[PDB]
């Protein structure tokens, strides 16, 4: 979707600079992240179904580039950005997929970084 | 669904 959204109110916190340099990078030096660099592209994979049941898609570049842009309000929006990345990945595929199991590695340190995140000041 | 098949894992 947009990287920027002249409706929507933007400001730079220190959250969210946390969420850029220690969630974002720690995620994107992962063997498993790739899959999430970009945009899923339904016809490079043939995946005719993949906008069928994902309305809403997401990936780590386009939460990247809102980081970026002072898209987000809050560290909250983010972290939902994120989320909706990671549900995508598990409404759309198969239960027993690889990707899903990916997904599910990068999460937890995804949360677990969420867990150390410093207050809001 | 179709999926999208191994990535090696």
């Amino acid at each position: 979707p947009e990287v920027s959204n002249p409706s929507k109110p933007g400001r730079k916190t220190n959250q969210l600079q946390y969420m850029q340099n220690v969630v974002v990078k720690t995620l994107w030096k992962h063997q498993f992240a790739w899959p999430f660099y970009q945009p899923v592209d339904a016809i490079k994979l043939n995946l005719p179904d993949y906008h069928k049941i994902i309305k809403n898609p997401m990936d780590m570049g386009t939460i990247k580039k809102r980081l970026e842009n002072n898209y987000y309000w809050s560290a909250s929006e983010c972290m939902q950005d994120f989320n909706t990345m990671f549900t995508n990945c598990y409404i759309y595929n198969k239960p027993t997929d690889d990707i899903v199991l990916m997904a599910q590695a990068l999460e937890k340190i995804f949360l677990q970084k969420v867990a150390q995140m410093p207050q809001e000041e | 669904v179709i999926g999208k098949g191994g990535k090696n894992i």
